[PDB]
RNA sequence: GGAUAGUGGCCUACCAUGGUUUCAACGGGUAACGGGGAAUAAGGGUUCGAUUCCGGAGAGGGAGCCUGAGAAACGGCUACCACAUCCAAGGAAGGCAGCAGGCGCGCAAAUUACCCAAUCCUAAUUCAGGGAGGUAGUGACAAUAAAUAACGAUACAGGGCCCAUUCGGGUCUUGUAAUUGGAAUGAGUACAAUGUAAAUACCUUAACGAGGAACAACUGGAGGGCAAGUCUGGUGCCAGCAGCCG
């Protein structure tokens, strides 16, 4: 087509039951704690997405 | 238990209302609002006033129950406290009654009909059964 | 403007009348015997629109066919150096056609599967019922594509841009 | 036509939006001093820009002469009994530097954690949300209170509700209710 | 070097009138004394236009990149002009269909083409009283027909 | 001199030829009511001010006037234009830029609600009235304050380690499990009394009111500018995103 084709030609993958991740405070208690202070592992530089260890 | 803690603040004695005028601060300990009615009694034994010239109002305690804060009269008689105080609060009590009325609207549409006619409605109307005639 | 804001005033005012859009891209309306359409058309106009209405009977329609199969001859050029394309036409049978209208057979559909359908119960290759592409024009509507032929490296591209021309 | 009640658009927003570091040093605060937004930290910041604010405008006189001296000196005077600045630094130059980390530490958020009570401080916010917490006889359910270090120390849990002791926490009258059933 | 200026301690009038009459190659300062907005600029130096999509258009964009953009003729409702208004998103110029009601958005750039659509200074938003962003994700539903 | 309450080229007679101007007269423009102020915010500034106060104007236009201390009034009148009502065709009545409402315009803006109890105002006036004004409704214009779990235990992992013949107790502290368990909470309802003009809502509570299915956070973004995906499926110069780079 030539009009929109891309958005119908997906397959649509459907909207997985996983938990509530917690609002306001607690949301930040994440954040504070996936930072600060559970410190993640580093070889040379900080990273705060990662990736699977490949190519 | 609790024992309404009443208390009366600024005590402003006044001849030319006839009345002590004061706030009025109270307690619940444990309790949970003090209530009018149950306040005006305790104001009566307290000023030797009784119910009926006790007029107290405002309130709104502080937060977590706590506290409330009034604003107690004690008038002189009851007599006294019919004629100075707004019909309102002698509704709130009991003392005076609740004063039947018409809508505010309609008292002013019989305001404009009336503004409408002139002179006596007794004309209008023998002129109108006069029409049914014609 | 004046007139279409005016023209939903007036489709809300009769039950019966309805303010639809011709295929052809055309207003029009509707009207349940004449009189009640001059009547609508007088207080439409007026009233509703407040505007002049230009006023014509419809448009109407149509649709072509292609009839007979000719399987013959014509070919391309666009326009130089270039390559080429190719012609034939056919028609499909009505039975096609229907599904494709009813939404049965669909631009959407599975290809396999829609393509076994064709050949066996309305007259089909297998093959070149896999591939064909678009319903046009474009997503929908009783008019096809397909692709015969062997060999030829990088039709893949050109594909696209045959469907979408 | 009363006349407009005035008010700010208090707490104001940063220049920039992405100092890498400013982000993580703006979640440091809000873990360490648990708070809910960025906002909460602006709050103070802003709060406090205005104080220095000041400071900078008396600063520039000469302290010795009205102004600087008086507005100065009550400008200190508020500090002090907020209990944000020390006893050891009452010379205005001081203030100039009193930084967002010393005003939350003077939180009633805060003061809960530094008085015990509550542990593992967030659940102090939850306690002072929750209505417990009574700072005079008096609850407060603002978490950013300020709290005056001449009150601090009748910071207790409420006359009202549980920890203080007088009813023990909503679901005993479930239980009470289910185990004399039984 | 005296530094062009004038710097006396009565010059003033020499300064003053030398920026009014400087200002005008400043071309903030130009429109804003002119009134190109209202004078001119399809929108009546207006955020937005209501406008009747007069036809559909596939815009072939400018060079380094390649695509027909999707694009819609306008008649602004209030002054009568006519503009061509981009449609964002995956088709969505299907979402907004012919002789709608559409209104418009300028394209961010103060007037001017937002990158490579030639010709285009305006971005669709409501399409009859819905928004376009709404339908594309389908959040909101239209208005049937 | 005339007029005006009064000063005056305010008007009239007769006389003189002045008056302003590149220190911008005059003219034009203004999507200009002036000021207070507003936003921005080192200093200097820029832009905005229809809009809660103070002036000024206007009551469809432009005139003219009655009464009156005060009107060139328009919730007074006379007229003409512009617009329109009501008709038994002879003639009548009009002026929301008060409030509410509707059309129209437009990107763009509320209920033909309850009240004088406040605030004040007016009169022949304690006693009447007041869409001035207040009271709600609607209200993501703004702005202020902050819930979207918390504490356990058991069960599997991280950290200190009495000692590290290999273990390991785990004596001490933290994170994960549709485990599970006790303890609250207003989001709501609702006698009451508050509140209130009467009500609502707020603050206060008789009585009920949490267990993941509930009493559910969206928005935007995830190459750079600029915080953060080389994850899984598609897509395949298209469709699209993209302020700019792309
Ligand atoms: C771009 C040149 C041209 C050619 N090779 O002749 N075309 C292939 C026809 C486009
Ligand atoms: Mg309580
Ligand atoms: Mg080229
Ligand atoms: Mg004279
Ligand atoms: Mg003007
Ligand atoms: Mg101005
Ligand atoms: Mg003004
Ligand atoms: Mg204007
Ligand atoms: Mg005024
Ligand atoms: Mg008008
Ligand atoms: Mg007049
Ligand atoms: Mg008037
Ligand atoms: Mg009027
Ligand atoms: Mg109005
Ligand atoms: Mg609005
Ligand atoms: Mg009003
Ligand atoms: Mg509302
Ligand atoms: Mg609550
Ligand atoms: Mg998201
Ligand atoms: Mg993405
Ligand atoms: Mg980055
Ligand atoms: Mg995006």
């Amino acid at each position: 087509a030539r009009a929109g084709k891309v958005k119908s030609q997906t397959p649509k993958v459907e909207k997985q039951e996983k938990p509530k991740q917690p609002k306001g405070r607690a949301y930040k208690r994440l954040l504070y704690t996936r930072r600060f202070v559970n410190v993640t592992l580093t070889n040379g530089k900080r990273k705060m997405n990662p990736s699977p260890s490949s190519q | 238990s609790d024992a309404i803690t009443i208390r009366t603040r600024k005590v402003i004695s006044n001849p030319l209302l006839a009345r002590k005028q004061f706030v009025v601060d109270v307690l619940h300990p444990n309790r949970a609002n003090v209530s009018k009615d149950e306040l005006r009694e305790k104001l009566a034994e307290a000023y030797k006033a009784e119910k009926d010239a006790v007029s107290v109002f405002g309130f709104r305690t502080q937060y977590g129950g706590g506290k409330s804060t009034g604003f107690g009269l004690v008038y002189n008689s009851v007599a006294d406290a019919k004629k100075f105080e707004p019909a309102y609060r002698l509704v709130r009590y009991g003392l005076a009654e609740k004063v039947e009325k018409a809508s505010r609207q309609q008292r002013k549409q019989r305001k404009n009909r009336g503004k409408k006619i002139f002179g006596t409605g007794k004309s209008i109307a023998k002129k109108a059964a006069r029409r049914n005639a014609d | 403007p004046k007139l279409v804001e005016g023209l939903k005033r007036l489709s809300k005012s009769d039950p019966c009348v309805l303010t639809y859009m011709s295929e052809s891209g055309e207003h029009i309306v509707a009207g349940t015997g004449e009189l009640h359409l001059e009547i609508c058309l007088q207080d439409l106009e007026h009233d509703h629109a407040g505007v002049p209405l230009k006023i014509s009977p419809p448009v109407v329609a149509y649709r072509e066919t292609v009839e007979s199969e000719s399987s013959q001859t014509a070919l391309s050029k666009s326009p130089n150096k270039h390559n080429r394309i190719y012609l034939k036409a056919e028609p499909i049978d009505e039975e096609v056609s229907l599904a494709i209208e009813n939404g049965i057979i669909n631009p959407r559909d599975d290809f396999k599967a829609r393509a076994r359908i064709m050949a066996d119960d309305y007259g089909w290759d297998v093959t070149d019922a896999r591939k064909i592409w678009c319903f046009g024009p474009d997503g929908n509507g009783p008019n096809l594509v397909i692709d015969q032929t062997k060999a030829v490296q990088y039709l893949h591209e050109i594909k696209d841009s045959v469907v979408a021309a | 036509p009363r006349a407009p009640r005035t008010y700010s658009k208090t707490y104001s927003t940063p220049k920039r939006p992405y100092e890498s570091a400013r982000l993580d040093a703006e979640l440091k605060l809000a873990g360490e001093y648990g708070l809910k937004n960025k906002r909460e930290i602006y709050r103070i910041s802003f709060q406090l820009s205005k104080i220095r604010r000041a400071a900078r405008d008396l600063l520039t006189r000469d302290e010795k002469d009205p102004k600087r001296l008086f507005e100065g000196n009550a400008l200190i005077r508020r500090l002090v009994r907020i209990g944000v600045l020390s006893e050891d630094k009452k010379k205005l130059d001081y203030v100039l530097a009193l930084k967002v980390e010393d005003f939350l530490e003077r939180r009633l958020q805060t003061q809960v954690y530094k008085l015990g009570l509550a542990k593992s401080v967030h659940h102090a916010r939850v306690l002072i949300s929750q209505r417990h917490i009574a700072v005079g006889k008096q609850i407060v359910n603002i978490p950013s209170f300020m709290v005056r270090l001449e009150s601090e120390k009748h910071i207790d849990f409420a006359r009202t509700s549980p920890f203080g002791g007088a009813r023990p926490g909503r679901v005993a009258r479930k239980r009470a209710a289910a185990a004399g059933g039984e | 070097m005296g530094k062009g200026k004038p710097r006396g301690l009565n010059s003033a009038r020499k300064l003053r009138v030398h920026r009014r009459n400087n200002r005008w190659a400043e071309t903030t300062y130009k429109k804003r004394l002119l009134g190109t907005a209202f004078k001119s600029s399809p929108f009546g130096g207006s955020s937005h236009a209501k406008g009747i999509v007069l036809e559909k258009i596939g815009i072939e964009s400018k060079q380094p990149n390649s695509a027909i953009r999707k694009c819609v003729r306008v008649q602004l409702i209030k002054n009568g002009k006519k503009v061509t208004a981009f449609v964002p998103n995956d088709g969505c110029l299907n979402f907004v269909d012919e002789n709608d009601e559409v209104l418009l958005a300028g394209f961010g750039r103060k007037g001017k083409a937002k990158g490579d659509i030639p010709g285009v200074r305006f971005k669709v938003v409501k399409v009859s009283g819905v928004s376009l962003l709404a339908l594309w994700k389908e959040k909101k539903e239209k208005p049937r027909s």
